[PDB]
């Protein structure tokens, strides 16, 4: 509950106030999903419930596919431009 | 125009070989002012192109034969107009 | 304090033993060219990256989905008895749907490296 | 053709009566006729000196302790020019063997730290006395002895005390001896100056970074020694080789970090603590910053005006800021290119992923 | 086929001094433009102005030649050297053959009159 | 000896804050990816702590083993320029950063309780004082673990989401080929 909210909020702030990278944006998205999954699994343990763990493993799969697609899109952007700069997405 | 001739006239006297230290003017011939010989007129255009952060082609660098032609070439915004 | 825990902590906080032995025992008096890197070789301030073929990155991008497929098969092999003849059919449908994408991957030839400087195969025809 | 830039003539007579007729134009296969003995040839200044001597065929005798530290000297000359002898200052036959056949003897022996077997006295005074008595017994024509700057008989630092006492016993035993007083020598693979400034994780000074000296390039000191070797004008004289411009350690560190484009770390913690830390680190076997060095951190260079200088040798030194680039550029990182804006639209025209 | 390298120029002997004039001036331009590359590739301990001074010196060496074919040969060898320098084929050792002035002073006694050379047996 | 391992959840929370700060702060993004890996390690630890080591190992083999690998794979192959964390560039964010930190954290801790009065909604979130009793029953006769039950429900009670995740993975194959590859004809 605490670790997850903290990771989520700090990842959201490091996404919003990123004037540096695009890799940091990717990282902050992945860490946000991590934080949600940790809150989810703590509640799964406390309630003794499987729906939380099911949703968590589904999030793992979906986040993997998200990463794959995002890093294909970045590769198209780089096909055309050749350099991924500090700004301009 | 006052963007560029400032730095042109600066680099022309940065070039030591000019007998004069202050004969540089627009309408100054690179050659028959006798400030320069033929190699120096490539040295000076080289100094100018890497002053303005550019590189001039070969048919326009031979054509830059006086301080008129220099400023009017840099006038095309190749970079650092 | 179990032997598992002892081993898995001990390996990291001891692994630098020979590192320190080597740092303290061995000479260190560098040169410029001993800090160098090669027989010949150089590169001006041209770029920071080389152009790469698509397959080089596509193998990595496709490792993710196939790895997730094979890892999603773990619940099945740990549930195989309890899901008797129903989950079997379900995971077979799963595997077939995921084999369709593999078929697509093969038929597109996405991991193939293509060659630019082709060998000329066109006839020599002389206008008379 | 090559030339004998070190000699003014080709027929040279020594002060002991030997006639030396130079053979050749001045290359590797040439010979000056001279024989020399450089006692600290393994080291920093000695390597350059032996290189300059053997470039023209001066037969250098190199007394050595470690067989492996000397090997780079054999490349400096042709076959039969560089000759090796195993030596210890606790063996007089060694020193006599080293100085027997020589016309020039150069003592460059000195440690900046004390060891189990050699204190500052045993290396700077007694070793100098042993070499000087060999030089007197064999009537060697020229003896050229290097004593560090700011040498003074009674001084705060034991290094300078012992160096001055050496500079006295040499002059008292061998009156025709030349004493060369170099200032802090900088260069490539230097001992404690620039390589140390550029590699050290943190510099320390008991004083402020405020000791002042005129630093000099090691190659120019070697050149001055080369000129002193063949100039018989220089007997019974003293030389203060110090260099053109004055600097503080803080100024030199500022220069180093401006060249290096990296922020050199310095601490400036007190004397009673750093001196004890140094005194403790002498217990390990490898060289470290000695307590007498942090004593010398309070002793700026006092140049003797009665002593000769570079200009008596027709030499004009370099000074540190023009050579700092050459010397420190190996440690320059060169992080990235400048202002990759204005690269976008030109980069757009190239192919970055090949289909 | 066997294709040429990066900065190759087909050997073409001008039949005119006025064309070889333009060719030589272009080569001078190229050397001057490439001097920063010569300082970056070869770890040079001196100025880019010094490199350009040396280029100008070597171009002045053959300034008052009038035989056309000799000038053609000199242009061809100059372009060979440009291709050898800009493409990192030379090493620092061969590049610094052009720069003996930048290395430290070679000893004390460098004769310029008769008696010096006589005492050193160079007259 | 008993309570030497008591604060191992708090230590993970602290280390997670640290690793997020290092992610935001690292100069080279490769270092940011490595700190993301360290954060995954910390999360996997915490998951072992609360009794879900299966998820810890799944995380190690999926996130660190594939996703972080692909991140490193792309930054090794692509030019990703970076502006360093600066005071002339980022200090303007401090007022909004602090306001948002306070607001978002407090709302995230308030959202989990059903009490009507707003201040009490945070005070219940910080009410982690009393321990849970773990009694033992004898009704579970089988050796069913968390992975077995995940498989059971995912292949029987929730077969549809598995057979939809199949199409999600098909996208994961078919999209990147459409975007990265160029078909001849
Ligand atoms: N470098 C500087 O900044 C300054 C140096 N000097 C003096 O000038 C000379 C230059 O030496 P440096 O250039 O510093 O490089 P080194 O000081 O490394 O040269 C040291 C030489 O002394 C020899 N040596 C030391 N102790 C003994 C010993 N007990 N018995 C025999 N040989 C010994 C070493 O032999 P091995 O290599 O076998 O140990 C080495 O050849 C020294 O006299 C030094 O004191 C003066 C002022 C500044
Ligand atoms: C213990 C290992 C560390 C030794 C050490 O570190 O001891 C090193 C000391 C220091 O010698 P130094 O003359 O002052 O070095 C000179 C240079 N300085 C001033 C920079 C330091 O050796 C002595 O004083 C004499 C002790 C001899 C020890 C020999 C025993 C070796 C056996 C090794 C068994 C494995």
């Amino acid at each position: 509950m605490f670790i997850g909210t903290i990771i989520l909020v700090l990842s959201f702030l490091g996404f919003v106030f990123n004037r540096r990278n695009i890799i940091l944006a990717f990282i902050c998205l992945e860490t946000m999903l991590l934080g949600i999954n940790l809150i989810l699994l703590r509640n799964s343990v406390l309630f003794d419930d499987i729906s939380g763990s099911l949703f968590a493993i589904v999030i793992i799969i979906l986040a993997g596919v998200e990463s794959a697609i995002g890093l294909s899109l970045l590769v198209s952007y780089y096909r055309l431009r050749g350099v991924i700069n500090s700004y301009g997405i | 125009r006052p963007d560029a001739e400032k730095r042109i006239a600066a680099v022309l006297e940065s070039f030591d070989k000019i007998s004069n230290p202050a004969a540089i003017t627009p309408t100054a011939s690179f050659a028959k002012d006798l400030n320069l010989d033929s190699l120096d007129t490539v040295e000076v255009v080289v100094a100018i192109e890497e002053e303005f952060g550019i590189e001039i082609p070969d048919k326009e660098a031979d054509e830059i034969k006086s301080v008129n032609q220099a400023v009017e070439y840099i006038l095309a915004q190749p970079d650092a107009k | 304090m179990n032997t598992f825990i002892i081993f898995i902590i001990l390996i990291p906080i001891v692994g630098f033993a020979l590192l320190a032995v080597n740092i303290l025992l061995a000479v260190y008096k560098p040169y410029n060219e001993k800090l160098g890197a090669f027989e010949c070789g150089l590169t001006s301030f041209n770029q920071t990256r080389l152009a790469f073929n698509a397959a080089f990155i596509l193998v990595a991008i496709l490792f993710l989905p196939f790895d997730l497929e094979i890892s999603t098969l773990l619940p099945y092999v740990m549930s195989i008895y309890l899901v008797s003849n129903y989950g079997f059919t379900i995971v077979l449908l799963f595997l077939l749907i995921l084999i369709i994408g593999f078929v697509y991957e093969i038929n597109t030839n996405a991991l193939k490296i293509n060659k630019h400087n082709k060998p000329n195969t066109d006839s020599l025809i002389y206008k008379l | 053709m090559n030339s004998f830039e070190n000699l003014a003539q080709d027929v040279n007579i020594t002060r002991s009566g030997k006639t030396l007729i130079a053979k050749g134009t001045g290359g590797r296969s040439s010979r000056t006729g001279y024989t020399a003995t450089v006692f600290g040839a393994n080291g920093f200044l000695g390597s350059y000196l032996t290189a300059k001597l053997a470039k023209h065929g001066t037969t250098v005798v190199v007394p050595y302790r470690e067989e492996m530290a000397k090997r780079h000297l054999k490349v400096t000359g042709d076959l039969g020019v560089v000759n090796f002898l195993e030596m210890d200052l606790r063996n007089l036959e060694s020193i006599d063997e080293a100085v027997r056949h020589s016309d020039i003897v150069v003592n460059l022996i000195g440690r900046e730290y004390e060891t189990k077997n050699f204190n500052y006295y045993d290396v700077h005074v007694e070793g100098a006395r042993r070499i000087a008595e060999a030089v007197k017994k064999h009537n060697i024509a020229r003896y050229i002895h290097v004593s560090a700057f700011n040498a003074e008989i009674d001084s705060p630092s034991e290094f300078n005390h012992t160096k001055g006492l050496g500079e006295q016993v040499t002059k008292d035993i061998v009156p025709w001896a030349t004493i060369v007083r170099p200032a802090p020598m900088f260069g490539r693979e230097d001992k404690w100056f620039l390589d140390r400034m550029a590699r050290s994780p943190c510099l320390v000074s008991a004083n402020k970074f405020q000791e002042t000296s005129n630093p000099v390039h090691v190659i120019d000191v070697a050149a001055a020694l080369e000129r002193i070797c063949f100039d018989d004008s220089t007997v019974a004289q003293t030389f203060e080789l110090y260099g053109p411009q004055k600097f503080t350690q803080k100024q030199i560190i500022d220069m180093v970090s401006e060249t290096l484009r990296k922020e050199v770390r310095h601490i400036e913690l007190p004397k009673a603590l750093y001196q004890a830390y140094t005194k403790a680190t002498q217990a390990i076997w490898w060289p470290t910053y000695s307590p007498d060095q942090v004593e010398r951190q309070f002793l700026s260079q006092k140049i003797d005006p009665s002593a000769k200088t570079f200009n008596d040798l027709d030499l004009t030194p370099m000074e540190l800021p023009d050579l700092m680039f050459k010397l420190i550029r190996p440690y320059r990182v060169n992080t990235f290119q400048h202002d990759v804006s204005q690269l976008e639209n030109k980069e757009k025209t190239f192919v970055h992923i090949l289909d | 086929a066997i294709i040429a390298t990066a900065f190759a120029e087909t050997v073409k002997f001008s039949g005119s001094k006025q064309e070889l004039q333009k060719r030589t001036l272009a080569l001078y331009r190229q050397f001057l433009r490439g001097a920063p590359t010569f300082a970056d590739l070869y770890e040079v301990q001196f100025s880019i102005p010094t490199i350009r001074t040396k280029i100008r010196q070597e171009f002045e060496r053959h300034r008052f030649v009038d035989d056309l074919s000799i000038q053609n040969v000199l242009y061809a060898k100059g372009h060979m050297e440009y291709q050898e320098c800009i493409n990192f084929w030379k090493q620092q050792a061969q590049f610094l053959k052009y720069f003996p002035e930048e290395d430290d002073i070679q000893g004390r006694h460098q004769p310029s009159n008769f008696v010096d050379k006589f005492l050193k047996n160079r007259a | 000896m008993m309570y030497l391992t008591y604060y191992f959840i708090e230590i993970t929370i602290f280390l997670a804050i640290l690793c997020t700060i290092f992610i935001i702060s690292a100069k080279n993004p490769m270092v940011s990816i490595l700190y993301m890996i360290a954060l995954f390690v910390i999360a996997a630890m915490y998951l072992y702590l609360i009794g879900l080591g299966i998820f810890s190992l799944l995380y190690i083999m999926i996130y660190i083993g594939a996703i972080a690998v692909l991140f490193l794979f792309i930054i090794t192959l692509l030019d990703i320029n970076s502006t360093e964390l600066s005071v002339k560039s980022n200090i303007r964010d401090l007022p909004l950063v602090l306001i948002s930190l306070i607001v978002l954290t407090i709302s995230g801790l308030m959202i989990y309780s059903n009490d009507s009065i707003l201040i009490n909604k945070l005070l219940e979130a910080f009410g982690n004082d009393y321990n849970t009793i773990i009694t033992q029953d004898w009704f579970n006769i089988e050796n069913t673990t968390l992975l077995t039950t995940i498989g059971n429900v995912l292949l029987t009670n929730n077969a549809f989401i598995l057979l939809v995740l199949a199409i999600v993975l098909l996208l994961g194959i078919i999209g990147p080929i459409s975007i990265t590859m160029k078909h001849k004809e």
